[PDB]
RNA sequence: UGCGAAAGCAGUUGAAGACAAGUGGCUUGUCGUUCGUUAAAAUGGCCUCGUCAAACGGUGGAGAGAGUCGCUAGGUGAUCGUCAGAUCUGCCUAGUCUCUAUACAGCGUGUUUAAUUGACAUGGGUUGAUGCGUA
């Protein structure tokens, strides 16, 4: 090609990222589903993770996360964050799970030393969901 | 150039050992050791020893005795080893070697015939160097470095008995001519205030620096370029900096002339014969952040005033960018004389202080930028008005409008005049957030709440607000929530800050439901006026009329 | 390269600190002194000097120069034919010039050229001369409107004239003024036809014997350049689209050449058979300077044989009687048909009266191969200064920068601005920051995008590859005031530190595991005040960072990335409130650091933790630079000092359009002014190349530097076989 | 002059859980085959040499499948009890099978009728039989006799070495892949013993205490070996006798392992693990045995294998389940007068001094929207956006190119009811996504700015505007509640 | 236009002269005219140099598509009916369940961290659109 011809712009396979991925630093309760959820999260079992969080009764979700062990509430929250990042219609039903994980395990993940670095994907997903709120405010006006 | 300053034989062991340091003793028989226990046998003692070392075995120990030779000891087992005399004059500073690293038959008198670490192994006779008063051993390629008071430097390597280099080094009577921490240099201290680093591979000075103050017992630490130094008639062992993977914190070197300062670690209490107390407990020299602490060996501050670019035909200055003036006529002598003109009998009046300051600095009396000023000068005139004399109407108005006020601002709540207090809220450019939060939560329910929330938001980071607004009671925050719900943007985000910083669980319910209802209607009105701001052909048959 | 300032032979013609209207106006290939014998050129300047210069071998140390006996006239051009020589001259009502043609002779006394005065034209609007130089056309403005007159100059072969209302259509008199404004004209080597290019976009070939016109409509914006071929059967045209068209005048058939990195402001055929086209490309994405690229190209395959260009910086403001060229609408890249006179009056008044006379730019030096990288608008010119020719040119944003010649409305769109770029200290990566601007009159027209890109090349290839980009670093709509590359001790010189106007900092670093440049460290404060008076510095050890926000120089560490702390409180002063917002925090070496703010210039030691020196800047640099440009005005070294740099706009007996530069150096914490230099022109950027020199960029872009039998048979055979 | 820059497809910031190269490679193992066996598939080995066939050990038969048709080419049915192990020799020439009566029978592969020799091992069931990987003529059989045996296949009467020492149920052998004197055996008491065969052999030289009862031990390097048993697997440096990784990413016991090297893959090595709960997972030995991909199967997976390192054809992952069936997932791969007339067209300049090359490279074909943006047909480019078969990022990038490049209004000028309905009917779908909704916002804003009268006239885009209103209402409830979650974890810092 | 932060905050928009049109003046409008102020349109759009097919390597994906009326949560309709509720085995959406050449998109394989080969005489001539129906 010519020597005076400028180089065109080409991204190629450059990784486009945002500025918000901080990935670097007797019974009497119900019949819940938390053994299913716990041995979904001990492995990486997307299939039975989907069969445990297609349950959407609020008291079942509530005491399920209450009976959950708090050392893996952070990875339940990571799985929920990645699923609502990918599928956008899940944000309605699945963020009921993410608000209950914060309310119940409000001590474990305030005692964790790097909250944003450990659940970066939630922060990036909610930042990109709520960043454009003035724009669709102007749109619906 | 100092370090963290406090604390007013096998050379690589520590504690949990028995005695890896057996050393000689002043005004005693020969030598001793202690524990935190190994036996103290004899290395053919009772001579004129001045130091004592071992072969890094502690049961092949010795007494380095001034008799031209040395033998072995049995400090653990009971079985001695044989020896062989070389000289008979002074071997008081004998240092037995490792498995063929650095050894020669140099006693005291220029007879450095090379040998090995054995009782009968020999080498060449490398006694060629002159009468050396400072002979040390380093590990460049294990080498005897001689500094001679016939003055001349030489460096022989006891790896093939090869004289590596040598020159004419005019070294006088020294204090400590100790080899460097990486061994590449020679730190030789002059008597009172100086320590020069010379190149110990070519026998030449590389950096001849002065030191801070009096120091006598100086030696290089196990550091990059740092030394330790104890005072002569002082127990003060300070540190200075002119091993690099995971460095030392204690048990670095034992050469000191304090009150029996043997076996000097960081916690240097349990000595080898002395049984003394301990001191500082820091590590060696770091890269560059500890020299902001140890900012010593320079204390020569003067009164720095603003100079000017030198007038070499400055009359062709070509359209100066000021309003009307060209250069302020600087009067630092009148700046100093204004102190004498102010510290007078105007003990309640603004006739001989405020007029004096506004005559020395001809400004609009609330404005900067006609500067020529010093922070020590402003601090001393602020001290002279904080003395026998806030009733001046020009001086203490034009100098909270100065970015160098230096922390005499704490009584700004403790004096309460309205216009001077609001001016010290808005314009005083260094304010303590403790007093700012106290003034914020000592509410007088006025617009100065907005004026104090403004500054507490616009000069402190949010987490530094949160950690120091944890330091509040609960009646303050309950009345704060009550006053917000009663009766704006910066106080909304301040309300966000108080909710983030009160904590998680320990709350009440009625205040929470009141705040919930209030902010629900607040989001509703914010949504509707955001909507308001974002809100700012022919038929087939007609019938009409025309003029008649 | 015949350097003018190399010798007093013709630097005595111009070395002035005030007068650069002495310009070089024509070059001729022969020797006007002695005929019939050529390897040397005779240059006519715009004042009246005629220098004869040998460009084969070494330049002679006394050229054959003369000075023609001239009136107040100022030398439009000269003209050559067989044997004879003409010259044309300009004059002193309505602001129009006036032209006057002379003929030359030389022979009797070999110092003077005698002149003859053929004729005059008492008001000239526009002019052109044919390719052979045998005839010339021009416009008149003689009343209801203008007029058009063609005249052969080397003979009275033809001279005709007519009012151009007989050229113009009947539609144009009820249309806009662009339809009757004429911005170009050309004649062929016979004077049979003439091309009138109008500002509306059309061209019209009139046939001069009978004044019948033919319209050629392709240019959708104004026609800026026209030329004929030698036989007259092809018309080259160029305009605001960056497309050179050539019209086959038999069938009216265009051949195009579409993406020519600049608008064609002049085009002409060049060879005897017409095998080259020479073009001038105006490159009008930056409005602050008129930077022309000279590009001939062989006519065979239309490939750019020998493109020529100077350095292309973009200054912060317009420079010196710079007028962006004519067009159809008044845009942000051009100006309409009305506003040229008002725009030049306003620009002269802005340079006279106003206060923010800062036109300073950022230039970077690639620390591997020592060539300097002028970031143009949405592109970079990589340019090496040991031969002063461009290495290449590369588009670094995603605009409509290259794909399209924008026209009348579309010139109100701007491609994203590259505002920062810095190399990592081993020259392996290039960090760049750009502001992507939205088009107007839609919902998202008032929120910018901020994009930080990371580029890589090996040491052979001339162009960089994007490895990653982060859109909105630091958050949405927030700028980057300063990026700082990192020293060789953090991630082997593969980290960058970006600063907000909130005082937030982000440390980005490239790790090989996840093979990308990712976000490592973060310190965000959430204030409610913003200021772009942000500066940054790093310790060479890689331990502590000096974050010079406005009025406040915070001291952060690197391990926990918060403000510096020692629990012993050994007067741990970790903030330095100064009298004004600080714009340089340049640390010369690990002992001390020079702060520069808009009143004073302080220096602060850290092995002796207090102020050591101070200087007065307010009488020199008061409110004249934008806050954040003292960092490009002053610089440093790594051993041997620091360089301040001030500017004096000169004065009459009010300020003027003339400038002088006062650069000063200091060694070792502001001790001695051991360099006090004065340069004859405004200075825009200074920076230290990595081998103890400092390069600076003049406002007219001269880079300067502050440093430390058989013999006769052989001769006759090389004659007779060449 | 340059060439024209291509229209760059709008890529947003990347979302979490992107497609890694490892999981793209391991996800193109597809077209699963399910073959119902008579009983649980206990072992599966591959042919080493032409690595293109594999033997599946069901109950009382061993079937060799081909790696190109996936049908049973050959089968071995003349066992008396349940056949347990079946492996090929390192030359791939013959096949050993341990049987529940303690009768090792070795046939030759690809000939089920010629049983070559029947070693009568212990009276207990023989559960693992494999040849040496360096040597050819020795066969190691461990049984439920708590003693393994090395047999020379010439002298098949007494075992040439008898490796005893284990307290319970030795179920696995392994050989160390550079030292051929080194046999690592693994039993149901934990305790990977390993033996130097030049010594006595009744005592291991050392023992590695996997705490769970091991199910398999394989050798990865000449130095490190991996033992699975219980819910985890551990890796052991063998020159230093010392554990260095352990991954417990399963629910139930890891039944088997195998390992791949140097094959055509982004992963330079791969250890896959099969674990009685349905899962088979692949772990990458170069970044600290991190899991990269996995398959879930319809029952507890008892054994697994992949095609060997030199497969050169159709590549296989096979997993046999305890349910009694077998799952295969593969990745696949004019006249002499006229020629004498047109001879030279394949010469390419070998003996020729100068070789000129200016044939330009043929680039990718332009799509219709890209050539219409090139031809400045901006309304036609919008029309080419809203065809049905267009990718969502392609509609987004032509909207963004018309937004940045020229004029939304130019692209929308000559429209009416029938030619706006594609745009708004796509804007319904694009208003949900984050990456599109800014562009959807300003395009809808411009079209209602300049078609507010067609709003009045046509009722059949009024309803489209109402549906768009309820869409933005749902999305604004979502973008508000996301800010509420953002605050409610900002509280927890 | 100035100060600014990317928000915003203060300032506006005169005079002379000439010309054109309309009805020597009067009105209106222009200016390749000057002084002062910090101050939309002339049917008129971007070149050839070789395409097609099949791979391969990284990069993104809202995945490209097809089912099961299988589950979870919903939004809603026709007719009758007092409601209760009936039939339409009511419809639509999202998630889940199942499957495919990851079907989708993009950059590259001339040297690159990586990754490419093959077809074709890259012409001329005659019909080819009024010859066509599966709608």
């Amino acid at each position: 090609k010519d020597l005076a011809s400028a180089t065109n712009y080409v991204e190629g396979n450059a990784r486009v990222t945002s500025g918000d991925n901080f990935k670097h630093v007797t019974a009497t309760t119900t019949g819940t589903v938390t053994v299913i959820l716990s041995q979904a999260l001990q492995s990486n079992d997307h299939s039975l993770l989907e069969t445990v969080l297609n349950n959407r009764d609020e008291r079942v979700i509530r005491d399920t996360i209450f009976r959950l062990k708090p050392a893996l509430a952070v990875i339940l929250l990571e799985r929920l964050a990645e699923r609502i990042a990918r599928q956008t219609h899940r944000q309605g039903p699945l963020n009921v799970w993410v608000k209950w994980c914060l309310i119940i395990h409000g001590g474990y993940l305030v005692s964790i030393p790097n909250l944003m670095s450990t659940l970066s994907s939630l922060h990036s997903t909610l930042k990109r969901r709520s960043d454009l709120l003035p724009r669709l405010l102007a749109l619906d006006a | 150039d100092y370090v963290q300053v406090a604390d007013g034989l096998m050379v690589n062991k520590g504690n949990y050992t028995l005695n890896v340091i057996t050393k000689a003793l002043e005004d005693t028989t020969d030598t001793s050791n202690d524990h935190l226990d190994n036996k103290a046998y004899t290395g053919s003692d009772e001579f004129l020893s001045q130091y004592k070392i071992k072969a890094k075995a502690k049961v092949m120990s010795i007494k380095i005795d001034t008799k031209n030779s040395l033998v072995i000891a049995i400090l653990q087992n009971g079985l001695i080893e044989i020896f062989d005399f070389k000289l008979t004059l002074l071997h008081s500073f004998d240092i037995s070697y490792d498995n063929l690293k650095y050894a020669k038959w140099f006693t005291e008198n220029g007879t450095e015939y090379v040998f090995v670490l054995c009782p009968l192994q020999d080498d060449k006779v490398c006694y060629k160097l002159l009468e050396l008063t400072d002979c040390g051993s380093g590990e460049s390629s294990p080498i005897k470095e001689l500094s001679s008071t016939i003055i001349e430097g030489f460096s022989f390597e006891n790896s093939k008995l090869c004289y590596q280099f040598g020159k004419l080094y005019k070294l006088n009577q020294g204090k400590i001519y100790i080899y460097s921490l990486p061994h590449c240099q020679l730190q030789q201290v002059i008597e009172f205030p100086m320590v020069d680093k010379l190149s110990p591979g070519d026998d030449l000075i590389s950096f001849q620096p002065v030191s801070v103050n009096r120091v006598l017992l100086t030696v290089n630490n196990v550091i990059y370029l740092l030394d330790l130094l104890h005072c002569s008639t002082l127990s003060q062992r300070e540190l200075t900096h002119v091993v690099i993977n995971s460095e030392k914190s204690h048990n670095s070197k034992t050469i000191a002339i304090g009150i029996s300062t043997k076996n000097g670690p960081n916690p240097t209490s349990s000595l080898e014969i002395i049984n003394i107390d301990v001191g500082t407990n820091t590590l060696k020299d770091s890269l560059g952040k500890s020299f902001q602490v140890g900012n010593n060996d320079s204390s020569v501050i003067l009164k720095p005033l603003f100079d000017d670019k030198d007038i070499n035909d400055k009359r062709v200055k070509c359209n100066d960018v000021s309003g009307d003036s060209s250069v302020p006529v600087l009067h630092c002598n009148e700046v100093i004389e204004k102190l004498s003109a102010l510290q007078d009998n105007d003990i309640t009046s603004f006739d001989d202080i405020f007029f004096k300051e506004l005559k020395i600095k001809e400004e609009h009396y609330t404005e900067k930028d006609r500067y020529i000023s010093d922070p020590g000068f402003l601090n001393k005139v602020l001290d002279l008005i904080f003395g026998k004399f806030p009733k001046t109407l020009t001086f203490l108005l034009t100098h909270p409008l100065f970015p160098l006020s230096r922390t005499r601002n704490l009584l700004s709540l403790l004096r309460d005049q309205p216009r001077l207090f609001k001016q010290a809220i808005v314009t005083c450019p260094n304010l303590p957030l403790n007093e700012l939060l106290e003034e914020l939560f000592s509410i007088r329910n006025r617009e100065l709440l907005l004026d104090i929330s403004f500054r507490i938001l616009q000069d402190f980071t949010r987490d530094s607000i949160k950690q120091e607004m944890k330091k509040l009671s609960k009646l303050d925050v309950q009345n704060f929530i009550e006053f917000i719900t009663s009766g704006s943007t910066q106080l909304f985000q301040l309300l966000s800050l108080v909710l983030d910083s009160i904590g998680l669980f320990s709350l009440e319910g009625a205040l929470l439901e009141n705040l919930t209802l209030y902010i629900d209607k607040q989001v509703e009105i914010a949504e509707r006026n955001t909507e308001l701001w974002n809100l700012i052909a022919l038929p087939t048959y007609t019938m009409e009329y025309l003029d008649i | 390269t015949l350097k003018f300032a190399n010798n007093s032979l013709l630097s005595g013609i111009f070395l002035q600190e005030e007068e650069n209207n002495e310009s070089i106006v024509k070059i001729l290939l022969g020797d006007i002194t002695v005929p019939q014998q050529a390897h040397l050129i005779t240059v006519f300047t715009n004042n009246g000097h005629v220098i004869v210069l040998n460009y084969k071998g070494k330049l002679v140390e006394s050229p054959k120069h003369f000075k023609i006996s001239l009136a107040d006239e100022k030398l439009a051009n000269v003209f050559h034919s067989e044997g004879n020589y003409r010259i044309l001259t300009t004059f002193k009502h309505n602001s129009l010039q006036s032209y006057r043609l002379y003929a030359l002779t030389f022979d009797d006394a070999k110092k003077q050229f005698e002149v003859a005065h053929q004729a005059e034209w008492h008001n000239v609007i526009l002019s052109n001369i044919s390719s052979n130089g045998k005839l010339l056309a021009h416009m008149c403005k003689d009343v209801e409107h203008k007029s058009i007159s063609v005249v052969s100059l080397f003979d009275d072969s033809v001279n005709l004239s007519f009012p151009l209302g007989s050229i113009l259509s009947s539609q144009t008199q009820s249309l806009s003024y662009n339809t009757r404004y004429v911005s170009s004209m050309a004649i062929d080597n016979m004077g049979q036809q003439l091309a009138v290019g109008f500002a509306s976009g059309v061209i019209s070939i009139v046939s001069l014997a009978d004044l019948q016109i033919r319209l050629l409509k392709w240019h959708i914006d104004s026609v800026l350049s026209l030329s004929f071929s030698h036989d007259g059967s092809y018309l080259l045209s160029g305009g605001w689209e960056k497309v050179m068209s050539l019209w086959q005048l038999e069938t009216n058939s265009q051949q195009f050449l579409p993406r020519l990195n600049g608008i064609i402001i002049d085009c002409q055929v060049l060879g005897p058979q017409g095998n080259y086209y020479s073009l001038i490309l105006q490159m009008t994405e930056n409005n602050s300077n008129s930077d022309y690229q000279f590009l001939l190209l062989n006519a065979s395959d239309l490939t750019s044989k020998l493109s020529i260009n100077g350095p292309l910086p973009v200054f912060n403001s317009t420079i010196k009687h710079i007028q962006q060229p004519i067009s159809a609408m008044n845009t942000k890249n051009s100006n309409s048909i009305t506003s040229l006179n008002h725009s030049k009056k306003k620009q002269s008044r802005k340079l006279i009266k106003s206060r923010r006379q800062d036109f300073t730019t950022n230039v970077e030096i690639n620390p591997i191969n020592k060539n300097l990288y002028f970031p143009h608008i949405s592109a970079v010119q990589i340019f090496d200064f040991y031969k002063n020719e461009q290495v290449n040119y590369q588009y670094l944003t995603s605009g409509v920068n290259n794909s399209m010649g924008k026209v009348r409305f579309e010139l109100n769109l701007q491609d994203p601005i590259i505002t920062d770029l810095k190399f990592t200290k081993d020259g392996q990566w290039m960090i760049t920051y750009e502001i992507e601007y939205p088009p107007n009159d839609l919902l998202s027209s008032k929120d910018l995008t901020h994009i930080l890109k990371f580029w890589t090349k090996n040491d052979n290839e001339t162009n960089w590859n994007l490895k990653t980009k982060v859109i909105n670093p630091h958050g949405i709509s927030v700028p980057i005031t300063k990026i700082l590359p990192s020293p060789r001790s953090v991630n082997n010189s593969q980290g960058c530190l970006t600063a907000d106007n909130n005082g937030g900092l982000k440390f980005w670093s490239f790790d090989s595991h996840e093979s990308n440049w990712c976000l490592k460290k973060i310190s965000l404060p959430n204030f409610n005040h913003f200021s772009n008076s942000v500066s940054l510095a790093w310790s060479q050890d890689g331990s502590l960072i000096f974050h010079g926000f406005d009025d406040k120089l915070q001291i952060l560490d690197f391990d926990t990335f918060k403000k510096f702390e020692s629990l012993e409180n050994t007067k741990t002063v970790s903030e330095f409130t100064l009298d004004s917002e600080i714009q340089t925090v340049k640390l010369i070496n690990d002992t001390n650091l020079i702060v520069a703010t808009r009143t004073t210039l302080n220096a602060i030691n850290l092995l002796r933790g207090q102020v050591i020196n101070s200087f007065d800047l307010y009488p020199f640099v008061n409110g004249v630079y934008k806050n954040g440009h003292m960092d490009r005005l002053i610089t440093c070294d790594e051993r041997t000092g620091n360089i301040a740099l001030v500017i004096n706009q000169q004065l009459t007996d009010v300020p003027t359009i003339n400038y002088k530069s006062r650069i000063i150096i200091f060694d070792s914490d502001l001790s001695t002014k051991l360099g006090n230099f004065t340069h004859h022109e405004y200075i825009s950027w200074i920076g230290w190349n990595y081998d103890t020199d400092f390069i600076f960029l003049d406002i007219e872009s001269t880079l300067g530097v502050v440093g430390t039998n058989s013999d006769i048979f052989a001769e006759q055979l090389h004659k007779l076989s060449s | 002059s340059t060439a024209r820059p291509r229209i760059i497809t709008s890529k947003a910031p990347l979302l979490p859980q992107q497609t890694t190269p490892e999981q793209r490679y391991w996800r193109q193992y597809t077209s699963a085959q399910l073959v119902k066996e008579h009983n649980s598939v206990t072992h599966i080995s591959f042919n080493p040499q032409h690595p293109h066939d594999f033997a599946v050990t069901s109950s009382t038969r061993v079937q060799i499948f081909s790696s190109r048709t996936r049908q049973v080419i050959k089968t071995f049915s003349r066992f008396k009890d349940v056949v347990y192990s079946a492996s090929f020799r390192s030359d791939g020439k013959l096949l050993c099978a341990g049987d529940a009566t303690g009768l090792v029978s070795v046939y030759d592969s690809y000939n089920p009728r010629t049983i070559l020799l029947s070693i009568n091992a212990s009276t207990h069931p023989t559960h693992v039989t494999k040849f040496h990987t360096q040597d050819n003529k020795i066969l190691a059989t461990a049984s439920d006799d708590r003693v393994t045996r090395l047999w020379d296949i010439s002298n098949a009467y007494e075992p040439q070495l008898e490796l005893t020492g284990a307290t319970d149920y030795v179920r696995t052998l392994s050989f160390i892949p550079a030292a051929p004197h080194l046999v690592a055996t693994g039993s149901y008491d934990g305790l990977i013993r390993l033996y130097d065969t030049r010594s006595s052999g009744s005592t291991p030289i050392y023992s590695l205490n996997h705490d769970q009862p091991v199910e398999n031990v394989i050798a990865v390097s000449p130095t490190q070996i991996v033992s699975c048993g219980g819910n985890n697997f551990k890796v052991w440096d063998l020159t230093s006798n010392k554990k260095l990784y352990e991954r417990g990413n399963f629910n139930k016991a890891v039944t088997c392992l195998d390992y791949v090297e140097n094959f055509d893959s982004p992963m330079q090595s791969a250890l896959i693990a099969s674990s009685l709960d349905g899962h088979v997972k692949v772990f990458d030995p170069l970044d600290n045995f991190q899991v990269k991909f996995g398959w879930k199967f319809s029952g507890p997976v008892l054994s697994c294998a992949v095609s060997p390192s030199t497969a050169q054809g159709n590549r296989h992952l096979v997993a046999g389940l305890s349910s009694g069936l077998l799952a295969i997932r593969t990745k696949k791969k004019k006249s002499n007068n006229f020629q004498r007339m047109m001879r030279g067209s394949e010469y390419q300049g070998d003996q020729e001094h100068i070789i000129h090359n200016d044939k330009v490279r043929s680039q990718r074909r332009m799509r219709a929207f890209e050539r219409n943006i090139n031809q400045f047909k901006w309304s036609e480019a919008l029309d080419n956006a809203f065809v049905p078969g267009m990718a969502k990022e392609l509609t987004l990038t032509v909207l963004q190119e018309l937004r940045k490049r020229g004029k939304v209004r130019v692209a929308l000028y000559g429209r009416d009811e029938s030619t706006l309905e594609p745009l708004l009917n796509w804007c319904l779908k694009g208003i949900e996504d984050v990456r599109s909704a800014s562009i959807v916002a300003d395009w809808v804003a411009v079209v209602l700015e300049l078609y507010g009268n067609t709003l009045e006239s046509s009722p059949v885009l009024q309803e489209l505007m109402i549906d768009l209103k309820t869409k933005v209402r749902h999305e604004i409830h979502k973008s508000k509640e996301a800010q509420r979650i953002e605050g409610m974890l900002q509280l927890l810092t």
